[PDB]
């Protein structure tokens, strides 16, 4: 379990250390919220990817995956949110937010969904 | 009535020489309303294009969507390949589970 979390967080590639939570525990059947901070005063696009299979979940302003439980939104000026509307244990694992900035930032977030 | 499939020859593995442009082709039958993304399967994986849009570095990566005779060939070009471009490239279709085809690029220096 420790190996799994560390192997997720080691995938971050950033010049500015991730300012958000990078380990998120939730109970199954509740929503999960993963955050991606972008540079301020610039219009960056982001993309969220699920590492277990490599599935692209969202890219720019729109969901990419056809799994209807996922949405991306803007929480504030510089924070994007990947919203998982009903989490299940099998959603546990590593998620990556890639930003189209000059340093090609990747933030990694480990999601753990616990049994109800 | 078939689901999306990736047709031969897609995502052929290649050895290229430094400075060449390199194409990866993903031929998709029965794409329907599904979508196609190209990814560099490093660790972390890097998104190269999604649907008809190049995600970053438009002077490095180009996408030609829906070309060929049957308008079903998706072509990713990597410009001016360098040693850093070595590795695995994937074509992903957003089926569930995802449909993938991956090819490996080697780059040799003169
Ligand atoms: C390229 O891929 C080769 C085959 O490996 C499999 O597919 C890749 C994309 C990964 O998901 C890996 O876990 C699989 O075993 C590898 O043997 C080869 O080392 C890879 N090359 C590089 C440069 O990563
Ligand atoms: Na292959």
């Amino acid at each position: 379990a420790s190996e799994e979390v560390m192997a997720c967080l080691r995938q971050e590639r950033s010049r500015v250390e991730n300012p958000s939570q990078t380990i998120v525990n939730v109970v199954a059947e509740n929503p999960a919220y993963l955050h991606c901070s972008v540079p301020p005063d610039a219009e960056h696009e982001i993309a969220w990817t699920r590492v277990s299979d490599g599935a692209l979940l969202t890219a720019g302003n729109r969901t990419f995956t056809r799994d209807p439980r996922w949405q991306v939104s803007k929480k504030s000026a510089n924070i994007w949110v990947l919203n998982l509307r009903r989490a299940e244990q099998q959603d546990s694992g590593c998620y990556l937010c890639e930003i189209n900035d000059k340093h090609n930032t990747v933030y990694a977030v480990y999601l753990k969904v616990l049994e109800p | 009535g078939a689901p999306p499939t990736i047709q031969q020859p897609s995502m052929s593995s290649a050895v290229a020489l430094l400075g060449q442009d390199v194409d990866f082709t993903c031929i998709v039958n029965d794409l329907g309303s599904h979508m196609v993304a190209f990814v560099k399967a490093d660790s972390p994986p890097r998104l190269l294009s999604f649907d008809e849009k190049v995600f970053r570095r438009r002077n490095k990566y180009e996408l030609k969507p829906r070309i060929g005779d049957l308008h079903n060939e998706w072509v990713l070009t990597i410009k001016n390949v360098q040693e850093s471009d070595r590795g695995n490239y994937s074509c992903q279709i957003n089926t569930e589970p995802i449909t993938l085809s991956t090819g490996e690029l080697d780059v040799k220096v003169p």
